[PDB]
């Protein structure tokens, strides 16, 4: 229940 | 249907014929760069003529061909080209070199919308509303050209110095006209359909407008945790927790729009785009306006100025031929 400043940051893309 | 008949028409003419070599990269003189990337970097050029400044990708051959990303850069030329939309980024220039691509598309000078948002922490729902209403837009014009864009994500969106949206990432972009299978985006927008290896339609468009409505106005995206494969739980579970400050329109627009179920969804009903347009949250939206963009922006960035950012033989060239 926290809001973690990892899960704020800049998100990148992926492809598989 | 005249503007969707007449974009149709003049898009399927454009992509039947796809432009290149359509000017020289010596024409442009190198001006500092704004981003790189694994397979390539992104640039701001200046033209010498009137052109002056603009954005430029330099994409080099064995980048796409090692990691089998050549399907992607393929169609990302080819739907840039030949779409023509205010919200979209114009490609102006492209033409292809012994080792290096060239995409030379208008500059952005606002910056990314993820950048302002976390600053400011939230958007103010008419602030929200402002934003995507010209996504809802921008998606009836790329279904009704049968593409889905899959990468909705504030990182993708850049501010114009009119205070305007301008779209810019296509390489997860393709026009199908029933399913595909490729697993591309960000797990923070990922559709249910896509994480449980269903197949999935045009439809996962309008899940990904359903969370990017919910960070504007949140401040946050409504699924999240610290591994991903939690972030994937939350998003099939089909529970969603809103905000006190929400209003009550915004709730039942986003619980339509981010509905597990593939046909009780927005956009993807018998209406189409007009669930949304006809929404009690868009009662103060004039589409008309917001297409011809006279509208009073809600915020204009501060503003070439780059403020708000932070061999020679031919090698694969074959490959790359249609380009
Ligand atoms: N037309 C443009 N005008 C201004 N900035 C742009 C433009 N196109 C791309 N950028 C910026 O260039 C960088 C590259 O982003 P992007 O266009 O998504 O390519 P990318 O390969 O996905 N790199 P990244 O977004 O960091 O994963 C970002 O910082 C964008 O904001
Ligand atoms: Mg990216
Ligand atoms: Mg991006």
């Amino acid at each position: 229940g926290f809001l973690r400043s990892a899960s704020l940051g800049r998100r990148a893309s992926f492809h598989l | 249907k005249e503007f969707l008949a007449k974009a149709k028409e003049d898009f399927l003419k454009k992509w039947e014929t796809p432009s290149q070599n359509t000017a020289q990269l010596d024409q442009f003189d190198r001006i500092k760069t704004l981003g790189t990337g694994s397979f390539g970097r992104v640039m701001l050029v200046k033209h010498k003529e009137s052109g002056n400044h603009y954005a430029m990708k330099i994409l080099d051959k064995q980048k796409v061909v090692k990691l089998k990303q050549i399907e992607h850069t393929l169609n990302e030329k080819r739907i840039l080209q030949a779409v023509n939309f205010p919200f979209l980024v114009k490609l102006e220039f492209s033409f292809k070199d012994n080792s290096n691509l060239y995409m030379v598309m208008e500059y952005v000078a606002g910056g990314e919308m993820f950048s302002h948002l976390r600053r400011i922490g939230r958007f103010s729902e008419p602030h929200a509303r402002f934003y995507a209403a010209q996504i809802v837009l921008t998606f009836e014009y790329l279904h009704s050209l049968d593409l889905i864009y899959r990468d909705l994500k504030p990182e993708n969106l850049l501010i114009d110095q009119q205070g305007y949206i301008q779209v810019t990432d296509f390489g997860f972009a393709k026009r199908v006209k029933g399913r595909t299978w490729t697993l591309c985006g960000t797990p923070e927008y990922l559709a249910p359909e896509i994480i449980l290896s269903k197949g999935y339609n045009k439809a996962v468009d309008w899940w990904a407008l359903g969370v990017l409505i919910y960070e504007m106005a949140a401040g946050y995206p409504p699924f999240f945790a610290d591994q991903p494969i939690q972030i994937y739980e939350k998003i099939v579970s089909g529970k969603v927790r809103f905000p006190s400050h929400f209003s009550s329109d915004l709730k039942d627009l986003l619980r339509n729009l981010l509905q597990v179920d593939l046909t009780k969804r927005f956009g993807n009903l018998k209406n189409g785009v007009n669930d949304i347009k006809n929404h009690k949250w868009f009662a103060t939206t004039d589409w008309i306006a917001i297409y011809q963009r006279k509208v009073e922006a809600p915020f204009i960035p501060k503003f070439g100025d780059t403020s708000n950012f932070d061999s020679i033989n031919e090698k694969c060239g074959k490959e790359f031929t249609e380009f």
